[PDB]
């Protein structure tokens, strides 16, 4: 299994939206960063709750 | 090159995505890094244009040497992370050390890259034939032998 | 429109030498000798005196209050 | 003039020098380069517009002397050279 | 009698890569001393138009009660009669003529400067139209020192915007003491084949040194070999190249750099008129 | 309120009020165009 | 050792030879002279009436470009923080004629325009021009109006012309015509390039092999010109004082860091 770049983009978008809305961050982040790089770091660490469903 | 733009009055537009989904899409799907290789012919489309080629030739030209001051200054200007100069190649008449351009350029390449090809300056095919003969014969000739057979 | 005070390139003051140069050249002297006498060796300064136009007289006649 | 340190490892010092430009930076690095105990030293200006007056330095020694000692010695040598030139000029003009 | 442009001391040389792809590098001190400086005018027209039934608009400072009345700040430069004082500093969206029209209470119809413009009021005239209605015109002048993005072009179809304004002490100088006012990229010559530009550079150098202008009248002009010979006789290299020293390092450049005087004209495609951004 | 104006052609001094004047005219030469003179107040200009 | 030799000295420019110092030091001295030495210059103008054909900004710029005398003893010109002393210059003229720089009246007698013959603007019949101009110290790096003068240098080189070249007498006569010092040995003639010496076309083929240039290490020929704002010998002294003060300030800051 390998994430296509479209799947990765959608996962990052959804995670960033959830973080902005008020969801807790699963990892510690440096202060003064926007939700987007927070989600990017979350993905880079490999800690992602969202999963994709393929036909 | 990809934009096909020249600085003679050309104008450009920028749009700022607002929502988080759009920002993530732009960051992951549309960044300049991912579009180095052109979808059209499968080769690069981002690279040097005018000075990045001529200056590179000047730097790597046969018989071009640089003093210590120039070496340190150009390395710092390029942003290359270095903290000790390599061993000098050839000494100036009055005793100052010198560095050939080839080593300075080699300071940028990765540690295990290996490739060989013929460029556009090949005008004496016999020398290229000799070098290809040696390389094909061994696949890793001692760098001393290559130096005598060097050809730009 | 009036003569520049300083040379654009090197900043030497040449504003006061224009009328002298014009009057001397009109008298028939060699322009090169006149410029050398005035003390302008770099051609950056000589260009300012040689290529100047005095349009202030032409545009002075229309007043706006 | 105010030194802002970026990174301070062993035998290495990388810092900004706010309030200066090429005039003093080039003189300082060229004075440093003749010290036999300095392995590598250079300066650069990262951007000609935004960082026009904020040069960036990098000084590396061989461990015999700390980089601060090298910088102080270079500045002292600059001072001595300038004073000597001033005295010679004052003598020669009269 | 009505020239347009100035003579620049131009050196063909690559510099910091800030003049690649038709961009040019201009000297800061030359700009400060008056090179390429210009002024921009604009005229606004306001008419006291009479309507049917005798109702007419009127030139006066609008009361805060009228419809569409902008903030009091924008009327600070208005005289009582609704006409702005000449030589008064003005900025964007400031009104010039205070006019109120009958409703279709009274509504504001004042004339104000464009949102993305600024300057100083230069001339205000009052007069009557062809049917007896009052008419005023206001002229606003703006000082426009060259800045990044302004377009420059020579006479040989070589255009470009300035990419960097470099301080004088960083400009390379010549053994004869010449500091170029403009640096162009050598890569622009071979692909365009404008030899006339190089010949004009040599001719400008010769004319400046010799003290008289050089004729360039097409086919019967002065041959270039004569110009090269004259330049050689005057104490310069016959190729137009000179030894220059680097501004930053202070050392001597390895190559001999072509340098001369070239006529340059500043076009009106200036960045202060192109830039605009939309928020909502 | 009464204001000060200058003639376009003869450059003389002409005084009149627009809100009342039904016919703009320079009484000295008949010109139909008038200037608004510079106010006599100091203004600061930066020499840069 | 460091030593300075004077070549020539006019009333507004001086040419000397600096020896025994590195290229970086010479470049630093040139840059400090060009854009660190302070002078007086017009900064802000307060017009009262301007009926001339020129706009207010043009007249203000022309006033700014006018050189001004700068006292040496009263002010600490070598300091790194110039004081805010202000000099007011006024002018009131009208009628036909040309307004010259000599008509400016300065409240401070020590500061006044150097050259009283610079034209400012031409006034027709009846036009009036009244203003007050304010002057203050500044540096050349902030605006070119504060530059004290012009300065450049070049390498001190000696050109060797072998006697084996036919028609070398022509080259010697050309060098003498240019004004460069020239001396003859038994096998070659030596030319000192006080000014640039460019070889003619027909002698180019002998370059490198028979005509070669020798560069004397650590020797530069300077050339400093002034517009009268400061004495031509005080500029170098002020620049050297500025360099010393900058070095001392850097020492103090570095000591503070440690
Ligand atoms: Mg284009
Ligand atoms: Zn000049
Ligand atoms: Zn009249």
């Amino acid at each position: 299994f390998k994430y296509t770049r479209f799947e990765k983009a959608r996962i990052i978008g959804a995670r960033a939206l959830q973080i902005s809305m008020g969801a807790p961050v699963l990892i510690d982040v440096p202060p003064g960063i926007t939700p987007l790089e927070a989600a990017i770091l979350e993905f880079e660490k490999g800690v992602i709750p969202i999963t994709v469903i393929r036909p | 090159p990809p934009y096909n733009a020249d600085f003679d009055g050309d104008e450009m537009n920028l749009h700022v995505p607002q929502t988080e989904e759009a920002q993530a899409e732009a960051r992951i799907l549309m960044e300049v890094q991912n579009h180095i290789i052109s979808p059209r012919y499968g080769g690069p489309i981002i690279g040097g244009i005018q000075d990045h080629i001529s200056g590179g030739y000047l730097l790597t030209r046969e018989g071009a040497y640089f003093t210590r001051d120039e070496v340190e200054q150009m390395l710092m200007f390029a942003g290359v992370d270095i903290t000790e100069l390599p061993e000098p190649d050839k000494y100036d008449e009055n005793g100052n050390p010198l560095w050939s351009g080839k080593t300075i350029f080699s300071l940028l390449l990765p540690e295990d890259l290996t490739v060989w090809y013929r460029n556009k300056l090949c005008d004496e095919p016999e020398r290229c034939e000799a070098l290809e003969k040696l390389i094909e014969e061994k696949l890793m000739p001692d760098p001393e032998e290559v130096r005598k057979l060097a050809y730009d | 429109m009036i003569v520049p005070v300083r040379c654009f390139t090197c900043g030497k003051v040449i504003g006061d030498k224009y009328y002298e140069f014009k009057r001397r050249v009109e008298a028939g002297e060699d322009p090169e000798k006149v410029l050398d006498d005035l003390g302008l060796e770099r051609y950056c300064c000589r260009r300012m005196l040689l290529s100047h136009v005095e349009l202030i007289d032409d545009i002075m006649h229309y007043r706006v209050y | 003039m105010k030194i802002e340190v970026i990174k301070k490892e062993e035998n290495l010092l990388e810092f900004y020098l706010e309030g200066e430009d090429h005039t003093f930076a080039n003189l300082l690095v060229e004075t440093l380069r003749e010290n036999p105990h300095v392995k590598f030293t250079a300066y650069t200006i990262e951007h000609p517009i935004t960082m026009a007056r904020k040069p960036r330095f990098r000084v590396v020694t061989d461990g015999e002397i700390t980089p601060e000692e090298a910088l102080e010695e270079a500045a002292k040598k600059i001072f001595e050279r300038a004073k000597e030139v001033l005295e010679a000029w004052e003598k020669a003009v009269k | 009698d009505r020239p347009a442009g100035q003579n620049f001391v131009v050196a063909v040389l690559a510099y910091q890569g800030y003049n690649m792809e038709d961009a040019i590098i201009i000297n800061k001190a030359s700009i400060e001393r008056g090179l390429a400086r210009s002024t921009f005018f604009r005229t606004y027209e306001a008419e006291e138009k009479k309507y049917l039934g005798g109702q007419t608009d009127k030139f006066e400072i609008p009361d805060p009660t009228v419809r569409g009345y902008r903030g009091e700040k924008y009327y600070r430069n208005l005289d009582e009669d609704g006409l702005i004082f000449p030589e008064s500093k003005v900025e964007g969206k400031d009104v010039l003529v205070g006019r109120t029209s009958p409703p279709r209470e009274r509504r504001e119809t004042s004339v104000a400067v464009r949102p993305s413009e600024k300057g100083v009021v230069d001339k205000v005239i009052i007069t009557e139209t062809g049917d007896g209605t009052k008419l005023v015109k206001v002229t606003v002048r703006d000082l426009r020192i060259p800045e990044l993005g302004d377009k420059f072009a020579s006479r040989h179809g070589q255009k470009g915007v300035i990419g960097l304004i470099v301080p004088q002490e960083d400009m390379p100088w010549t053994e004869s003491g010449i500091v170029p006012d403009l640096i162009v990229n050598p890569h622009g010559i071979p692909s365009r084949m404008t030899v006339g530009q190089l010949i004009e550079a040599i001719g400008g150098k010769v004319a400046s040194l010799k003290g008289r202008r050089v004729d360039g009248t097409a086919f019967i002009g002065e041959p270039e070999e004569k110009l090269r010979k004259e330049l050689e006789e005057l104490g310069f290299k016959h190729t137009g190249r000179e030894i220059m020293y680097d501004g930053i390092t202070g050392k001597r450049l390895e190559a001999d750099i072509f340098i001369g005087v070239i006529y340059y004209q500043r076009l009106h495609h200036m960045v202060a008129d192109k830039i605009h951004a939309r928020s909502r | 309120v009464e204001a000060v104006y200058r003639c376009f052609k003869c450059g003389r001094e002409v005084k009149l009020d627009l809100s009342i004047t039904r016919d703009l005219r320079c009484p000295y030469c008949g010109s139909k165009i008038l200037y608004k003179p510079r106010p006599k107040v100091p203004r600061r200009v930066k020499a840069i | 050792g460091i030593e300075v030799q004077i070549l020539e000295k006019k009333e507004d420019s001086i040419k000397f030879v600096l020896k025994g110092v590195h290229v970086s030091f010479a470049n630093a001295l040139r840059r400090t002279i060009l854009g660190e030495v302070p002078t007086f210059a017009v900064d802000e103008v307060e017009f009262y009436e301007n009926d001339s054909a020129l706009f207010d900004e043009i007249i203000a710029h022309r006033l700014a470009m006018i050189p001004l005398t700068t006292p040496v003893d009263r002010f600490e010109l070598d300091a790194l923080e110039l004081d805010d002393y202000t000099v007011t210059l006024s002018l009131e003229a009208e009628g036909p004629g040309i307004v010259y720089s000599g008509d400016l009246k300065s409240d401070d007698p020590d500061v006044k325009p150097v050259n009283p013959n610079i034209p400012i603007v031409k006034l027709a019949e009846g036009q009036r021009l009244v203003f007050n101009a304010y002057a203050k110290l500044g540096r050349g790096k902030d605006h070119a109006k504060w530059q004290p003068g012009f300065v450049y240098y070049k390498y001190y080189t000696i050109v060797h012309i072998s006697k084996s070249i036919p028609e070398w007498k022509e080259l010697k006569k050309l060098a003498k015509k240019r004004g460069l010092p020239v001396e003859e040995t038994e096998e070659e003639v030596l030319v000192t390039t006080i000014k640039p010496f460019y070889i003619p076309k027909d002698f180019e083929e002998y370059e490198g092999k028979e005509i070669w240039e020798e560069i004397v290490p650590n020797t530069y020929i300077f050339t400093v010109e002034t517009n009268g704002e400061l004495p031509v010998e005080e500029i170098v002294s002020i620049a050297l004082k500025i360099l010393m003060r900058k070095a001392d300030r850097f020492i103090s800051e570095l000591q503070k860091l440690t």
